[PDB]
C-alpha cells in the first residue's frame, strides 16, 4: 500500500517532466523590511504574485518605470540580491470549501491549528467586485445578537454593515463573540478574523469558542502582531472570499473584523515603505476607499441570486474616547450605522455599555419581527428623550407627577437593558421584557429588584406557559391572545414577587 | 483613435502613458486601455487625460479597477471627453460614470450624447427670480425656505439624516413636481442605491412596465468604485441635468449625494498625480474644482436647476476645508448637529446655525418673516442662559427668563416631525405640515397658549391641534 | 527624472549647440496640466510678462526657473 | 525607462536616425564606454573640482586622437556643459538597447552546460524571432553549468520573459511529490 | 478529534518520508547523471526539444 | 457545592484522558513510521529506475 | 573564508557597507567592522544588516558607537545572526547588546549561544490557563489582578513611579519566585542599575561567590548607549529569558524597563536610515516593530514568561503612537498618573484606567468580582461629579451624592500602601497585604462599618485593622 501509491506518482512524473511556458523572471535591486524592488518584470501584471528564489509570495503593486513594487508576503530574511524572481500567472487566489469551517488559519488560507491541510476546490480572488445596485434586495431578516439594546433598538439585519466602536476594554470584542456564539441553532456560518492581535488572546477566543461549542460553524482567520505588513493587511479580504464564497451559495454569513484599525496601519506601513505619500495623520489619501472595497461586499443578494446574505460587523478603536480621528471618521461615514461603546458606560455599571444617544441603525425596524416592532417601536426615540429629561430635571428642583412618573418608567427601562456577560436573550424572552418594562408594571418595585423579578417573571412563563413562546416563533406576531397570556403572567408573577 | 499609445506606469488608479511623438491627447481626452479580463478575454478599461507631463507622457486616472492591467498594453485616444448618453433615452434609467447602463435592460439609445466637460453659462443667462416652494417640513419652510431654481445644501456628519432628509424632500417634491428629476449619487452606499431604485419602483415614479414614461434618471458613483468614477459622476448628472435644462426647458430636480465624496476622490488621487498637499490633506485644486461643479449647476432663462446636495462633513467640524467651500456656492444650508440628533430631535436641523436667502420680509412676507425671527431669538436666549440655568439651578431665574426657557424647549420640541420614510425609524407614521400650519401653530406657541400642555406632547407632533390632543391623550392616561 | 530634459530638447540642442544663443523669440510647452505650463526658452522674458501661446490662451510667466518659465 | 540615462541616449540615437549615421555613432559610443571603463577617465571627467575649461581641453584632445562623430562629440561637449556627467557610463550603456529597440535587434541570451552548434543557434534565433516580431536577431553565447542539461534561452524587453527547461524540470517535477 | 487530528499527521509523515526518499532518488540520479558522454545524450534531446520549442513557436 | 468539586474533578479527568489518548496515538504514530521506513526502503529500490524519462 | 568590503559611507549609526558581487549578507547578518582606535584595533564594533540597497551594498546600524570608522575600512560577515550566550552560564551575571560580559568578572562559556532573530512561537505552542497572581499591592491585587505567563504594562509618566512600582514588584515576588529573573533594561539610568545591582548583591540573589546559583541574570544598554544598541538589548535579554524558558521549562520572570526607550531608539535609526516618518515621528514599522517583540515573550507548554513591562507614556499623552500600540499586546496596564502622585497618593495608578483582563468572575471569584465592581462604580460617580465640586465645593450635592463623594474619599485613600523600598521616602514600613486583606476592608468600606471614621487614617496603611488602629491613634491625638 505504500508503494502503490508512488506508483501513481510515477505514473504522474512520467507525464509530468516539462512543460514550456513563458514566466516573466527579472532579478532583484533593493530589499528592505519587506518591501523589495524588481528589476525588470515588464509584464507582470497589477498585483500578481511572484515568487521569489527562497520561494516567498509576493504581490506586485508599484508598476514604476524602471523597477517594479513587490511586497513581500513572510519574511524577507533569505532572500538573496540578484537571485531571480519568477511571475506566477496568478492574481492573489485562495482555495475556499466547506472543510474551513473549525479552522484557524493563516491569511494565506494555510491552517496554523496543526490539523492539517484543508481540501479545497475552488479559488476565489482575495479582491473581488461588489453586488451592483441590482444584484441585490432590502434587507428584511433579523440577525439575532442576544443582547436587548443591540436586538431591540438599534437592530443589526442580516446583510448590514453595522460597526462596534469603542475605546479600549470596553466590550467590543465581547459583544461581537456574544453575537457569533448566540449563533448555535441559527443556521449561519460565523467568520472571526483578528488582525494584529496576541496570539494568546486569539488563543483564548478559540477556546471559548470549543468549550462553548461555537466552533463547529466557525472559520477564526486570525494573524498576530509578528505578522508581515502585507499579511495584516490582506487577512480581512481573505476572511471576506470565505465568507463570499457561502453566500453566493445561497448561505447566510457573519464576519467580524476585529480591529480594522490595525489593518489600516499595516496599510500605512506598507505604503509609507513603498515611498507613497502620506495623507493626513500620515494615512494614505485612500484609507477610505480601502475600507470601503472591503465593506461593501456585505450585502443581501437579491431572490435571483439564491437570497444569500453576509453581515459585517467591523470593530475599530477610538483612541482616547475620540470619534474626531480619521480612521474612526472614515468607517462611521462606510457603514450602515455604528454602536458606540463607551467606558464611562462601562465604568458605572450598565455592561453593556451601549451609548444609546450616539447609537444609530440604518435599517431601523427592518431587522426586527412584528412583535418586538409593536412593543418597541418609539423605544429608542423615547429612551433619548428620557435621557435629556433626566440629565435636565436636576437643574429644576421640583417636578411634578407626570414628569416625575416619566423619569422613574426611564430609570426602570435603564435597568431593563443591564445585560450580563454570555447570556444570550431569545426573542420570546425579548418581547416579554420590553413588554413588562414598557408597559408601566416595572414602576412600583424597585431599582434593586428590577432585575431579578425580570429573571423570576422569565422562569415563570417557561415553566408555565409554552404557548407564549410557540406564537411569538411560528406566528411571529405580538398578537392580543400572547398579550392577555403576558399580560397574566405580570399579574400572577407580581403578586408572587410582592409575597416574596 | 489612430495613435496607439503603450501604458507605462500604474501605480494603483494612476496611469502614465507614453504617445508617438506627434499624436498626443489633450486634457480630459478619454482613454480606452486595451486590457485582458482573468478569462482571457479583454477588459476595456476606461481613463482621463489628467496632465500631459511631457516626454509624450500623459497621465490618466483609471475610472475603474486597475487590478488586472499591466505595463504596455494598447490605448486608444477616442479625442473626446467622455460621451454620455443625453435625452429621454435616459430617463427610467441606473447608469455608471462612463453612462453605461447597469439596470440590467437594454443598452442606451445612443443617438445622442454631450461630452461631460463643458463650460458654465455666461453672465446673462442667469435667471433671477426669487421665490421659495414648499417642501412640507416644519423647521425647513420655517427657518430655512427653500429657493425653487437654486441650490440647497445640508451639512452633517455621519448618522445625522442628511440621507434621509433627501429621501424626504423627494418623497414630498418629486412626484407632485410636474418636471423632470435626475438623481445623482456619489459616493453612495449600495444599500442605500438598491432602497431609492426600490422604493421608486413601487412609487410608480419610474413605471417600469412602460418605460421612457418616467420621470427620474438616475446615476450612481458608489463607494466601490476607484477614484476616478467618485470624481466624475457628478459632473456626469450634471450633464444629463444639463442636457435637460437647456435642450427641453423644463424645470428640474437635481438631487447630488454626496458632493464631498467628489473632493474626496479628488484628494485621493491628487496626491500621486504630482501635486503638492494643500492644508489638512486636501488637493491645491479645491476651491476651482467645487467651483466648476457648482458654476454649472445653476438656473438660466432656458431651464431652471433646483439642486439639493448633502455635504458630509468629516469630524461634525464645519471648519474644513470642503465644507468651507460649499457654503459659498449654496443658496440655503441648512446643518444637522449631532446634539439634536441624540436628544431624539428629529430632523436635526440647528435652527440657529442655518440660514436661508430667501428668508426675507419682502420674499416671504411679514408675518413669516417675523416669526421665523422670534423662533430663532427664543432658541439663542435658551442657549445663552443654558449654563446659567446648569450651574445656579432653575429656580433663580426670572418670571420672563423661566417662561421663555420653556417656550424654547418646546419649539425645540415640536420642531421635530414624523417623517413618511423615516416611519421604520420612529414607529409612528409621517405627517405633511403646511407652511401656514407651521407659522400657526408657532405664534401659538410663542403667544403662549399652549404655555401648560406637557413638553413631550409637542414630540414627533405634525399640527398643533395634533399636540392638543396629544396632550390631552396623555392627560387621561396620567389619572388612568 | 528630471525637467527640460525632454528627449527632444537635447535632440536640438545636439542639432544646433555650437554656443549658447538666445532663444526668446520662441518658447516649446513642456509639460502643461491643471492651469500651469513649463516652457523651455524666452531667456529674454520678464518675471510676470504676459506670454501667450497656440489657441489665444494667455498665460503669465510667474516661476522662472533654470531652464524652464513656470 | 525614464531614467534620465535613457533619455539622453533616446535623444543622441534619435538624431543619429534621422541623419543616417547610425552604425557610425553606435562605433563611435561602442569606443566610448572603453574610454570611460578605466576609472581615472571617468574620475577625471566627472569631479566637478576641476576646471571645465580644462575638461573640455582634454576632451578636445581625445576627440581628435580617438576620433568621434560631429553630433556626438557636441552631445558630450553638451553634458559637460549641462553637468550631467556623473552619468555617462549609464548614458553609454542605455545608447546600446535604445539602439536595439531602434533597429529592432533583440539581442537574446541562450543558456547550456556545453555549446551548441550554429545550426542551433539559428534555429533558436527564428523561434525568438516568430514569438517576438522583431527585425532581427543577435544572439548572445553563455554557459551556465548550475544548469544540468538543457537550455534556457531569455528575450523580451529587459530579460524578463523566459523559457527554460534543464533545472526548472527538476523542481517542478519535486513541488508534484512535495505536494 | 485528537483520532482526526493524527490521522491527518500520520498521512503528513508519510508524506514527509515520501519526500525525503525521493530526494534520495534525485541525489541518485544526479549521480547516475553525472556521466558527461550521457549528457551529450541529453544534448540530442534538448535538440528534440528545440525541435518541440518551434512546434510551441508554430502554436 | 457538590456539582462544584465533582466538575473540578471530571474537567481534570477529562485533560489527563486527553493527554494519555494523546501519548498512545504518539506511540502509534511512531511505530507506523518506523514500519513504513521498512516498507520505504523498499520504495527507495523501486523508485530510482523510473526517476529517469 | 569570510566575506569581506569596504564601508561607503557612514552618516551616525548608519554604515554603508559595499560588498562584492557574490555573497552579500542576509538581513541581520552581524556585520563585524575591524574597527580603528587612538591605538589598537577595537573589533568591537559589531552591526547589522537592516537593507540591501543594490549595486553590491547594503546598510547596517552600528551598535557601538561609530566615532573613528573611517572610509575604506573592512568588514567581516559572520554568516548568522547576532548570537548572544545563553544556558546556565549566563546565571548571575551583567551583560551588553553584545553578549559581552560587564561585571567585571570572567568570560561566558560558548557552548550554547542564541541568535537574537528567533521566530515566534506557533499557534499550536500555546497555552491558555488563565490564572491570578497576587503582589500585594492592594489596587493591583484588587482593581486589576495579574496573570500568570502573560504581560503587564506600567504605563505613566516621567517621575510617577514606574521604577519604584518595579522595584517593589521586584522585591515583593522575584525573591520567594519558583524559577529564574531576566532583569533586562532598555535605556534607563545607569544609576537605577547599579543600585539595582548593589541591592541584588546586598540580599545575596547573585551569589558572590557560587554564581551559577543566582537565579537572576542581568542584561543593561543604558541611556547612554547608541540607538543601534538601546535597540535590541530588549531583543538580547528576551533570547535569554526565552532560551531559559524552551530548554530548562521553567516560569520566568522577565523585566523590561523600558520599552518606550526601545521604541525611540527604532525611530532614531530609522530617521537616519531614509524611510519616510509615519505619524509624528516614529517609523513606518512600528506595530512590527513592537510585535517582533511583544510576541516572542508568550508562555508556551513547556515553560511561561510572566514579563512586567514598564512603559513610558510620552508628554502625559495616551494618544501617542507607542503606548496606543503597545495598549493593544499588554495583558494587565497599571496606568499611572501625574494628579494622583501630586496630590500624594502612593502608588500613583489610576483605579479607573487600570484595567485587566483577568478581572472575570469565572477567573477570580464572585466576591472579588462583585467588590471590585462596586469599588469602579463608586470612583466613577466621584469622577463625574468632580467638576461641579471644584467650582462649587462638596457642600451643594445631594444626600447620596455627598455619601458617595466621602466613601470615594475614603476609598482613594485606602487604596494606597506603603512599600517596603519607599521607606526612604516615606519612613513608613511597608506593608504587605494580600487578596484575603484586601477584600474584606473593601468589602467593610463600600458596607459603611467605617463612615464614622475621619479620611487620614487610611492614608499610607496596609491594613484596614491597620487603618482602624491609625484611628484611634488620631483620636488619641485629642
Ligand atoms: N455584559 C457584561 N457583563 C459583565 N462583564 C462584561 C460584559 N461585557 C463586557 N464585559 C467585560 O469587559 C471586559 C473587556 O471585554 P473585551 O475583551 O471586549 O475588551 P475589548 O474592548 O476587546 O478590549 P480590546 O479591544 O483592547 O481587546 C471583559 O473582561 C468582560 O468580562
Ligand atoms: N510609595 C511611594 N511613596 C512615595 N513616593 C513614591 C512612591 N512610589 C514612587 N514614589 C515617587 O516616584 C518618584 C520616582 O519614580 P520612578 O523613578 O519610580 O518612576 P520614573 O521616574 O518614571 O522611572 P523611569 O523614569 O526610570 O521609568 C520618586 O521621587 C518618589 O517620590
Ligand atoms: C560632538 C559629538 C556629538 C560627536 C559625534 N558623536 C556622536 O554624536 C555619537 C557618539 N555617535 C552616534 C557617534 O558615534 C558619532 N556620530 C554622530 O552621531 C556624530 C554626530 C555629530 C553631529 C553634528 C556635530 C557633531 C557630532 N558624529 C559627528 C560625532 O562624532
Ligand atoms: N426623521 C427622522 N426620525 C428619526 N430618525 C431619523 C430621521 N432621519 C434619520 N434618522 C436616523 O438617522 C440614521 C441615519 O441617518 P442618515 O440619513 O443615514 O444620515 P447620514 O447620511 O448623515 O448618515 C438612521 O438610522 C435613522 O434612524
Amino acid at each position: 500500500r505504500a508503494d502503490e501509491i508512488s506508483k501513481i506518482i510515477r505514473e504522474r512524473i512520467e507525464g509530468y517532466n516539462r512543460e514550456v511556458k513563458v514566466v516573466n523572471t527579472g532579478t532583484v535591486l533593493q530589499v528592505g523590511d519587506g518591501i523589495a524592488r524588481i528589476h525588470g518584470l515588464d509584464e507582470v501584471m497589477a498585483g500578481e504574485l511572484v515568487e521569489f528564489e527562497e520561494g516567498t509570495i509576493g504581490i506586485a503593486l508599484n508598476l514604476e518605470s524602471n523597477n517594479v513594487g513587490v511586497v513581500l508576503m513572510g519574511d524577507g530574511l533569505m532572500i538573496q540580491e540578484g537571485s531571480s524572481v519568477k511571475a506566477t500567472g496568478r492574481i492573489a487566489q485562495i482555495p475556499v470549501s466547506e472543510a474551513y469551517l473549525g479552522r484557524v488559519i493563516n491569511a494565506l488560507a494555510k491552517p496554523i491549528d496543526g490539523r492539517g491541510e484543508i481540501t479545497a476546490s475552488e479559488s476565489r480572488l482575495i479582491e473581488s467586485p461588489a453586488p451592483g445596485i441590482m444584484s441585490r434586495r432590502s434587507v428584511y431578516e433579523p440577525l439575532q445578537t442576544g443582547l436587548i439594546a443591540i436586538d431591540a433598538m438599534i437592530p443589526v439585519g442580516r446583510g448590514q454593515r453595522e460597526l462596534i466602536i469603542g475605546d479600549r476594554q470596553t466590550g467590543k470584542t465581547a459583544v461581537a463573540t456574544d453575537t457569533i456564539l448566540n449563533q448555535q441553532g441559527q443556521n449561519v456560518i460565523c467568520v472571526y478574523v483578528a488582525i494584529g492581535q496576541k496570539a494568546s488572546s486569539v488563543a483564548q477566543v478559540v477556546t471559548n469558542f470549543q468549550e462553548r461549542g461555537a466552533m463547529e460553524y466557525t472559520i477564526v482567520v486570525a494573524e498576530t502582531a509578528d505578522s508581515p505588513a502585507t499579511l495584516q493587511y490582506l487577512a480581512p479580504y481573505t476572511g471576506a472570499a470565505l465568507a463570499e464564497y457561502f453566500m453566493y451559495r445561497e448561505r447566510h454569513t457573519l464576519i467580524i473584523y476585529d480591529d480594522l484599525s490595525k489593518q489600516a496601519q499595516a496599510y500605512r506601513q506598507m505604503s509609507l515603505l513603498l515611498r507613497r505619500p502620506p495623507g493626513r495623520e500620515a494615512y494614505p489619501g485612500d484609507v477610505f476607499y480601502l475600507h470601503s472595497r472591503l465593506l461593501e461586499r456585505a450585502a443581501k443578494l437579491s431572490s435571483l441570486l439564491g437570497e444569500g446574505s453576509m453581515t459585517a460587523l467591523p470593530i475599530v478603536e477610538t483612541q482616547a474616547g475620540d470619534v474626531s480621528a480619521y480612521i474612526p471618521t472614515n468607517v462611521i461615514s462606510i457603514t450602515d450605522g455604528q454602536i458606540f461603546l463607551s467606558a464611562d458606560l462601562f465604568n458605572a455599571g450598565i455592561r453593556p455599555a451601549i451609548n444609546v444617544g450616539i447609537s444609530v441603525s440604518r435599517v431601523g425596524s427592518a431587522a426586527q419581527i412584528k412583535a418586538m416592532k409593536k412593543v418597541a417601536g418609539k423605544l429608542k426615540l423615547e429612551l433619548a428623550q428620557f435621557a435629556e429629561l433626566e440629565a435636565f430635571a436636576q437643574f429644576a428642583s421640583d417636578l411634578d407627577k407626570a414628569t416625575q412618573n416619566q423619569l422613574a418608567r426611564g430609570q426602570r427601562l435603564r435597568e431593563l437593558l443591564k445585560q450580563p456577560q454570555s447570556a444570550p436573550l431569545t426573542v420570546e424572552e425579548q418581547v416579554m421584557t420590553i413588554y413588562t418594562g414598557t408597559n408601566g408594571y416595572l414602576d412600583s418595585l424597585e431599582l434593586d429588584q428590577v432585575r431579578k423579578y425580570l429573571v423570576e417573571l422569565r422562569t415563570y412563563v417557561k415553566t408555565n406557559k409554552p404557548e407564549f413562546q410557540e406564537i411569538i416563533s411560528s406566528t411571529k406576531t405580538f398578537t392580543e391572545e400572547a398579550e392577555a397570556l403576558l399580560k397574566e403572567a405580570i399579574q400572577e408573577q407580581m403578586e408572587r414577587f410582592l409575597l416574596q | 483613435k489612430k495613435n496607439l499609445g503603450r501604458i507605462a506606469q500604474i501605480i494603483g488608479p494612476v496611469l502614465d502613458v507614453a504617445f508617438p511623438p506627434g499624436k498626443m491627447p489633450n486634457i480630459y481626452n478619454a482613454l480606452i486601455v486595451k486590457g485582458r479580463d482573468t478569462a482571457g478575454q479583454p477588459m476595456n478599461v476606461t481613463c482621463e487625460v489628467q496632465q500631459l507631463l511631457g516626454n509624450n507622457r500623459v497621465r490618466a486616472v483609471a475610472m475603474s479597477a486597475t487590478d488586472g492591467l499591466t505595463r504596455g498594453m494598447e490605448v486608444i485616444d477616442t479625442g473626446a471627453p467622455l460621451s454620455v448618453p443625453v435625452g429621454g433615452a435616459t430617463l427610467g434609467r441606473i447608469f455608471n460614470v462612463l453612462g453605461e447602463p447597469v439596470d440590467n435592460l437594454g443598452p442606451v439609445d445612443t443617438r445622442t450624447t454631450s461630452p461631460i466637460h463643458r463650460s458654465a453659462p455666461a453672465f446673462t443667462q442667469l435667471d433671477t427670480k426669487l421665490s421659495i416652494f414648499e417642501t412640507g417640513i416644519k423647521v425647513v419652510d420655517l427657518l430655512a425656505p427653500y429657493r425653487r431654481g437654486g441650490k440647497i445644501g445640508l451639512f452633517g456628519g455621519a448618522g445625522v439624516g442628511k440621507t434621509v432628509l433627501i429621501m424626504e424632500l423627494i418623497n414630498n417634491i418629486a412626484k407632485a413636481h410636474g418636471g423632470v428629476s435626475v438623481f445623482g449619487g456619489v459616493g453612495e452606499r449600495t444599500r442605500e442605491g438598491n432602497d431609492l431604485y426600490m422604493e421608486m419602483k413601487e412609487s410608480g415614479v419610474i413605471n417600469e412596465q412602460n418605460i421612457a414614461e418616467s420621470k427620474v434618471a438616475l446615476v450612481y458613483g458608489q463607494m466601490n468604485e476607484p477614484p476616478g468614477a467618485r470624481m466624475r459622476v457628478g459632473l456626469t448628472a450634471l450633464t444629463m441635468a444639463e442636457y435637460f435644462r437647456d435642450v427641453n426647458e423644463q424645470d428640474v430636480l437635481l438631487f447630488i449625494d454626496n458632493i464631498f465624496r467628489f473632493v474626496q476622490a479628488g484628494s485621493e488621487v491628487s496626491a500621486l498625480l504630482g501635486r503638492m498637499p494643500s492644508a489638512v490633506g486636501y488637493q491645491p485644486t479645491l476651491s476651482t474644482e467645487m467651483g466648476s461643479l457648482q458654476e454649472r449647476i445653476t438656473s438660466t432663462k432656458e431651464g431652471s436647476i433646483t439642486s439639493i446636495q448633502a455635504v458630509y462633513v468629516p469630524a461634525d467640524d464645519l471648519t474644513d476645508p470642503a465644507p468651507a467651500t460649499t457654503f459659498a456656492h449654496l443658496d440655503a444650508t441648512t446643518v444637522l448637529s449631532r446634539g439634536l440628533a441624540a436628544k431624539g430631535i428629529y430632523p436635526a436641523v440647528d435652527p440657529l446655525d442655518s440660514t436661508s436667502t430667501m428668508l426675507q420680509p419682502r420674499i416671504v412676507g411679514e408675518e413669516h418673516y417675523e416669526i421665523a425671527q422670534r423662533v430663532k431669538e427664543t432658541l439663542q436666549r435658551y442657549k445663552e442662559l443654558q449654563d446659567i440655568i446648569a450651574i445656579l439651578g432653575l429656580d433663580e431665574l426670572s418670571e420672563e427668563d423661566r417662561l421663555t426657557v420653556a417656550r424654547a424647549r418646546k419649539i425645540e420640541r415640536f420642531l421635530s416631525q414624523p417623517f413618511f420614510v423615516a416611519e421604520v425609524f420612529t414607529g409612528s407614521p409621517g405627517k405633511y405640515v403646511g407652511l401656514a400650519e407651521t407659522i400657526r401653530g408657532f405664534q401659538l406657541i410663542l403667544s403662549g397658549e399652549l404655555d401648560s400642555l406637557p413638553e413631550q406632547a409637542f414630540y414627533l407632533v405634525g399640527n398643533i391641534d395634533e399636540a392638543t390632543a396629544k396632550a390631552m391623550n396623555l392627560e387621561m392616561e396620567s389619572k388612568l | 527624472i528630471r525637467a527640460d530634459e525632454i528627449s527632444k530638447i537635447i535632440r536640438e540642442r545636439i542639432e544646433g549647440y555650437n554656443r549658447e544663443v538666445k532663444v526668446v523669440n520662441t518658447g516649446t510647452v513642456l509639460q502643461v496640466g491643471d492651469g500651469i505650463a513649463r516652457i523651455h526658452g524666452l531667456d529674454e522674458v520678464m518675471a510676470g510678462e504676459l506670454v501667450e501661446f497656440e489657441e489665444g490662451t494667455i498665460g503669465i510667466a510667474l516661476n522662472l526657473e533654470s531652464n524652464n518659465v513656470g | 525607462v525614464d531614467s534620465t540615462a535613457s533619455r539622453y541616449a533616446s535623444a543622441l540615437a534619435d538624431v543619429a536616425d534621422v541623419t543616417g549615421t547610425l552604425e557610425a555613432t553606435n562605433s563611435d559610443v561602442e569606443k566610448l564606454i572603453r574610454i570611460f571603463s578605466e576609472e581615472p577617465v571617468y574620475y577625471f571627467f566627472a569631479n566637478p573640482v576641476i576646471s571645465i575649461d580644462n575638461k573640455r581641453s582634454v576632451l578636445d584632445e581625445i576627440i581628435t586622437t580617438s576620433g568621434l562623430q560631429p553630433h556626438t562629440a557636441n552631445f558630450i561637449n553638451i553634458l559637460i556643459d549641462s553637468e550631467r556627467i556623473n552619468l555617462v557610463k549609464e548614458i553609454l550603456n542605455e545608447f546600446e538597447d535604445v539602439f536595439n529597440k531602434i533597429t529592432g535587434t533583440e539581442v537574446a541570451v541562450v543558456t547550456s552546460v556545453v555549446k551548441l552548434e550554429n545550426d542551433h543557434l539559428a534555429q533558436i534565433a527564428k523561434g525568438v524571432q516568430k514569438i517576438t516580431g522583431a527585425k532581427n536577431v543577435r544572439i548572445k553565447t553563455v554557459i551556465d553549468p548550475s544548469l544540468v542539461a538543457g537550455f534556457t534561452i531569455r528575450y523580451g524587453n529587459e530579460g524578463s520573459k523566459l523559457v527554460d527547461m534543464s533545472v526548472k524540470k527538476q523542481l517542478e517535477e519535486i513541488a508534484a511529490q512535495l505536494e | 478529534y485528537k483520532n482526526e487530528t493524527i490521522q491527518f499527521e500520520q498521512q503528513k509523515a508519510i508524506n514527509q518520508v515520501r519526500q525525503r526518499v525521493f530526494q534520495q532518488a534525485l541525489q541518485g540520479a544526479l549521480g547516475t547523471l553525472n556521466s558527461c558522454l550521457n549528457n551529450e545524450l541529453h544534448l540530442r534531446t534538448i535538440n528534440a526539444n528545440i525541435g518541440m520549442f518551434g512546434a510551441m513557436n508554430e502554436i | 457545592l457538590e456539582v462544584e468539586a465533582k466538575l473540578a474533578e471530571g474537567r481534570k479527568k477529562i485533560e489527563v484522558e486527553l493527554q494519555e489518548a494523546l501519548g498512545s496515538l504518539e506511540q502509534q504514530k511512531e511505530d507506523t513510521i518506523k514500519s513504513l521506513d521498512s516498507q520505504i526502503s523498499a520504495l527507495s529500490d523501486d523508485i530510482v529506475k523510473k526517476v529517469l524519462p
